[PDB]
């Protein structure tokens, strides 16, 4: 079975990153390993275009995935980026083409709430980002602190709402006093309909 | 968005043995624009060549020119090696004479 | 003279150095010369080449010099800010020229480019930046911490660049009008299975436009898989690639045309 | 393949409801649709125990559900609810095993947010309620107006904390004039380890 | 006097009426008698069949239909505030009453259900309600809402209900110490292939308290699948069922053991 | 907490056809307290009959006592039918004499 994974929104945002569209197989067997990956970009085939499939091998059979590097452009300008697996075992070529979204974006909604003062009882609080009215449900929120990298937060998975939107929360678990400091937090989202698929909202006490 | 090199190995004058010429090894179509490049005699390092400043194309991509004083030979092999992180071992390009 | 000849910039910085490569660099260009060469290490504005026997007024060298110490400074300072907020590396790009109009004014360029990728513009007669990505906002308000860059670049683009292309036409002629015309050379070798390869070669020239064109018994027969190639010394190179079945090869020709020829030029294997 | 799912929380918890726990087989297949479903209480076959397969037509297959229904004391003393699958096409009684949990409860933490200042800006706000540090995942939360049900939210899907715990956030969209009238809100929480299986926070002006 | 004998009152009320139910209705027992009843619709305790001759102070009765009338306010309410926080129907019952101790105290019992499970108890040398689900707190919560209700039910049960139970042992002796032996009958018929099915019947008995014993040529043999019932007038009925192998019949006889017989009483087929 | 009823029919005095007695249909562990319950005289509803006060035991499932007077016969076929929730048709109980 071959699934087909897209790049990271991130990813394929950031000049300064690298996307790439990963086609996972599990199984193939064995006496037939020899899966031949296809990758296709709008039509060509892209022979390498530096695809880099790493064997491993797990349950009771193998878990091959080959992983095709994408232009951030080519991918924000929607090519088809069609996975194919061969093997003689199988009887016809596993297709399966992602691409983007294809559109109608709705841009995300970004608000910033405060721990209660219920909380505030507690010496660890809670900082809570809303996201919501969002579309597709591909989307990135992350934290900061003062203006440097939070690693001590939990976002949920996007939601679809009563709109047809998706939605989420993201948690930041701060110390009580490090909020009582009246200390700078902040939480920055990316999607795809933001101003430059990147937008952010502050919390301070 | 990286970007493997291309790899063209020339001369400036026509090429005739015993003769005093130019090699040029022109390396281009490149991102990132870290990388290594050196002339070969017979396998081996030539040492002490000339560079060009390195440029860029409307595309992005990066091109400079490496080159130095020769005289072809009918059994010496001349070549260019390049290192870059598209590279799981480094690329070997041996210079080809009706170029 | 050659009104309009693009005049053109072309700037880089990187936080990678385990190669040797200065922070930040950069190269000009008239048409497909290159005049000028710069560097963080040296930061002197130096001409290339031919470019140093021109007669310009005294003050000449000094300008560019002033001018390319700016950019280095805004190009290092954006580095050090995304290696502030982002895990990585980065490498950082931008195109910047102008082309003359008939009146003699400016029409301009200016692009940026982050890690192999557009992200950012500036429009020199509204003086702003625009983007569409999270980085281009770190960039962008980094840039308009301080009203006068926005002021600088366009004028550098508006006014300084077309004076400049103006005057080199004039003071440069002899260098812009060269028509150094082609050595050439055609050759064969083995091919795939039953095939042949010709190979027609052009050593020396300038300018860089040339055309290649294959003839089997005195008639058109395409042009080849054709490259070109800079030589080392001002002039360029270039070669055309035409497979044939074997024994096939006395059929054919080389033609070229160049701008320093009187007229094409036909050769012979 | 057959699946075996619990009573709804709400539904063991409160005697005026009535706990289920249901039998879902998906293929059983024609020529062999002869599923005899058994069912076991601890130990002890309970013949029907008012089971009631109900057969459905679906896919190019069918989707047979046998739906036991459960003393609610039995089930909060955690009896073994076992579900057997026959058939011939099957050369094995496909058995599954639930009950619940069998501990370490965590007591859920019910904060209730107020709509942000900057979605008083919206003529739509919404109430938040936070569920967090709790286990198992097993909850249900609902919200209330004035004294009386409100159809209008939605809960998130419990996801696993940073703590070994789980959180939930439930969004209420109400009308900002609704809010602004100082009307009062609430979020009831039902889970395991709270006071009666049941609590309750209010979101007031 | 049979001291402490348990006196237990049974409570219900529900929201559903299709079927003709009252809404509240309550019945109490000494013992296995019944000796009193009550409805919303009539409001009134009523005396059940014997205990009409029971010589009792002149003030007995209007004190039962008191304590009643106040139990069927407090269910009838419960109803309605669920029936306003939950979809649905409901069915609310309760289990209140005594037994005495040696030096004539009393040892109370007080327990609630909803839709057909347990959710509340009541403490009453306490005062306090206990639960743990939702809906405890719904009804818990609503009672407390004037305290007097904790107090009038403390002393129900632990002064009201021992002296009732008292005075019953004495001015009921007559209804208490009656021992009504059981008329039986013995029969055989067919059962599953190959055997046969013994039933041993007792008619109009007092107490219920009732032992049966099978026997195979005069020899202990198993007491047989046995069941009770009431019987319409104050008496009791039961059997028990013994499977024997076909053609086996008359080596069986049936023996019962009751306080109204001065030994066992052997019966035969 | 549902809970379907078990049903059992006999008589106050042991039987003998043409002597007059009472019968009785004892209806107990049921949950809800909603039902239906008729005597009935070859399939046929018998009319007025009497039933005690409904009660409840130790587990909370309910009991009650419907019974009338009756004189039994060889041929006449006496029975007691319930309909409650629990029950999809109702369920029809016949009277055994042994019982
Ligand atoms: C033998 O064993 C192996 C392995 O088993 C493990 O466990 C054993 C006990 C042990 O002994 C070992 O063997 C081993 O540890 C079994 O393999 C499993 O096989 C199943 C299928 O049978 C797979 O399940 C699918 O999973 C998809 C999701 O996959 C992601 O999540 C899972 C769970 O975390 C990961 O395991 C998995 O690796 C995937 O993670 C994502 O990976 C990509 C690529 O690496 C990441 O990419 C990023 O890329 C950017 C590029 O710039 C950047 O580089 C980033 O750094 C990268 O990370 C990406 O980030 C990861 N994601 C995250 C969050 O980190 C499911 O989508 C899939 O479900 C679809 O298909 C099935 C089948 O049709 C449907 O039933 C299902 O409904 C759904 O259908 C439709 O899919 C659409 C797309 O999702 C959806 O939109 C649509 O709504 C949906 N339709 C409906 C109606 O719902 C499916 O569940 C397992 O993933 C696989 N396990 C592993 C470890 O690989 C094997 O089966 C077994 N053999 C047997 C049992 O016979
Ligand atoms: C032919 O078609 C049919 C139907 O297809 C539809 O679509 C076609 C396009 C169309 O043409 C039609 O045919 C049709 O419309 C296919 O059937 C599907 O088959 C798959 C499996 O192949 C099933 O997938 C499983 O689903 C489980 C979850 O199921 C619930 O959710 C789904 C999605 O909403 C519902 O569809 C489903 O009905 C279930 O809802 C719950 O139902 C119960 C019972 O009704 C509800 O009960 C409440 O009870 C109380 C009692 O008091 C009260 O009465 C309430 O009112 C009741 O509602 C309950 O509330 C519902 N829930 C909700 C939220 O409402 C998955 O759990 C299951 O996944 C487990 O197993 C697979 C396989 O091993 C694993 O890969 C997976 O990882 C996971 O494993 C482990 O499971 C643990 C338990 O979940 C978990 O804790 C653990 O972490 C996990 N392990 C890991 C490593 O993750 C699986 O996904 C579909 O449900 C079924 N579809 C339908 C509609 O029934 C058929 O396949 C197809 N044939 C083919 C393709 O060949
Ligand atoms: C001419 O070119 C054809 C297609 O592309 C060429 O080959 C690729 C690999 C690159 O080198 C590309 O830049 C070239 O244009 C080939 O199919 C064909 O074989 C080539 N023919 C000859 C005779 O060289
Ligand atoms: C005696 O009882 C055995 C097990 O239980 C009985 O039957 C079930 C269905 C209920 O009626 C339960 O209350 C009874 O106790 C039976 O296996 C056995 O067959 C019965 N024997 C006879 C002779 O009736
Ligand atoms: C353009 O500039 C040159 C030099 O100043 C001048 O000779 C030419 O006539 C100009 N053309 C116009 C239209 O101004
Ligand atoms: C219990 O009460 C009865 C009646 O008042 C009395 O005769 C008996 O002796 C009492 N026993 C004790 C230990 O008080």
């Amino acid at each position: 079975s071959v699934f087909l994974f897209p790049p990271k929104p991130k990813d394929t945002l950031m000049i300064s990153r690298t996307p790439e569209v990963t086609c996972v197989v599990v199984d193939v067997s064995h006496e037939d390993p020899q899966v031949k990956f296809n990758w296709y970009v709008d039509g060509v085939q892209v022979h390498n275009a530096k695809t880099k499939p790493r064997e491993q091998q797990y349950n009771s059979t193998y878990r091959v995935v080959s992983v095709l590097t994408v232009l951030h452009q080519n991918w924000l300008d929607g090519k088809e980026y069609k996975c194919k697996v061969s093997n003689k075992a199988l009887p016809a070529p596993i297709e399966k083409t992602i691409s983007k979204a294809k559109g109608q974006p709705r841009e995300p909604q970004v608000y910033t709430l405060p721990p209660s003062r219920e909380e505030m009882t507690k010496n660890q609080v809670s900082l809570t980002c809303l996201v919501k009215g969002f579309y597709p449900s591909d989307i990135a929120v992350e934290w900061e602190s003062n203006g440097q990298p939070e690693n001590n937060y939990k976002t949920t998975p996007p939601v679809l709402d009563s709109d047809g939107s998706f939605f989420l929360y993201s948690k930041l678990t701060v110390d009580k006093s490090r909020w009582q400091q009246g200390n700078v937090f902040s939480c920055s989202v990316m999607h795809e309909a933001l101003h430059n698929h990147y937008t952010q909202k502050s919390l301070s006490l | 968005i990286q970007k493997t090199p291309q790899i063209q190995v020339y001369s400036r004058h026509p090429p005739e043995n015993g003769k005093p010429n130019f090699l040029n090894c022109y390396v281009s179509q490149f991102h990132p624009p870290q990388i290594e490049i050196e002339l070969l005699k017979n396998g081996k390092k030539i040492p002490n060549i000339e560079m060009s400043d390195l440029s860029f194309s409307k595309d992005w991509s990066f091109y400079i020119l490496a080159h130095t004083e020769f005289t072809p030979t009918e059994t010496d092999v001349y070549a260019c090696r390049v290192k870059h992180v598209t590279l799981k071992e480094p690329k070997t390009v041996t210079w080809d004479r009706d170029m | 003279a050659e009104p309009r000849l693009p005049l053109m910039y072309h700037l880089a910085a990187v936080s990678d150095l385990s190669t040797g490569l200065p922070s930040f660099w950069a190269t000009g260009w008239l048409g497909a010369q290159q005049y000028l060469t710069y560097n963080n290490l040296r930061q002197e504005a130096d001409p290339c080449g031919a470019w140093i026997w021109e007669n310009q007024v005294s003050w000449y060298w000094e300008k560019e010099t002033t001018d390319l110490k700016s950019k280095e400074q805004l190009f290092l300072e954006a580095i050090r800010t995304l290696e502030n907020q982002i895990n990585g590396t980065f490498t950082l790009q931008g195109l910047l020229g102008c082309e003359l109009a008939p009146d003699n004014s400016s029409l301009p360029t200016a692009v940026f480019a982050l890690n192999g990728e557009e992200f950012m513009r500036f429009n020199p007669r509204t003086g702003n930046w625009s983007g569409e990505w999270p980085e281009t906002d770190i960039v962008g308000n980094l840039w308009m911490k301080q009203p006068e860059a926005a002021r600088k670049e366009s004028e550098f683009l508006l006014t300084s660049c077309p004076e400049r292309l103006l005057g080199h036409l004039e003071r440069g002629r002899q260098n812009l009008e060269w028509k150094e015309p082609p050595s050439m050379r055609l050759k064969a070798r083995p091919g795939n299975s039953g095939s042949s390869v010709l190979t027609c070669a052009a050593f020396s020239f300038y300018p860089p436009e040339l055309k290649f064109r294959f003839l089997r018994n005195g008639l058109a027969s395409g042009s080849g898989n054709c490259s070109t190639g800079p030589n080392g010394d001002g002039s360029f190179h270039a070669w055309s690639l035409l497979e044939v079945k074997r024994g096939d090869e006395h059929h054919y020709q080389c033609q070229v045309e160049h701008e320093g020829l009187a007229q094409p030029l036909t050769v012979d294997l």
